[PDB]
């Protein structure tokens, strides 16, 4: 997965 | 849960367009992600790996790299960098 994909999880 | 970043973390957030001194944790995470992404600090192959050794981020985390998957570690960094 992309950086944005992993990071977006922290905003979930 | 409102937070107040210490000078170094605040410098990082402001560097990506944040214009405030008081943040919710989500805002802090949003702007930290923007900073990592814009400075391309993540590994291109395993994009959850973030290299921060020669960057202001390295001084904040006090580590050379970390994984985006380590949520607790990331939260702990923000918390220690709050006033």
């Amino acid at each position: 997965e992309t950086f944005e994909h992993w990071w977006s999880q922290l905003l979930s | 849960t409102l937070v107040r970043p210490k000078p170094l973390l605040l410098k990082l957030l402001k560097s990506v367009g944040a214009q405030k001194d008081t943040y919710t944790m989500k805002e802090v995470l949003f702007y930290l992600g923007q900073y990592i992404m814009t400075k391309r600090l993540y590994d291109e192959k395993q994009q959850h790996i973030v290299y921060c050794s020669n960057d202001l981020l390295g001084d904040l985390f006090g580590v050379p790299s970390f994984s985006v998957k380590e949520h607790r570690k990331i939260y702990t960094m923000i918390y220690r960098n709050l006033v």
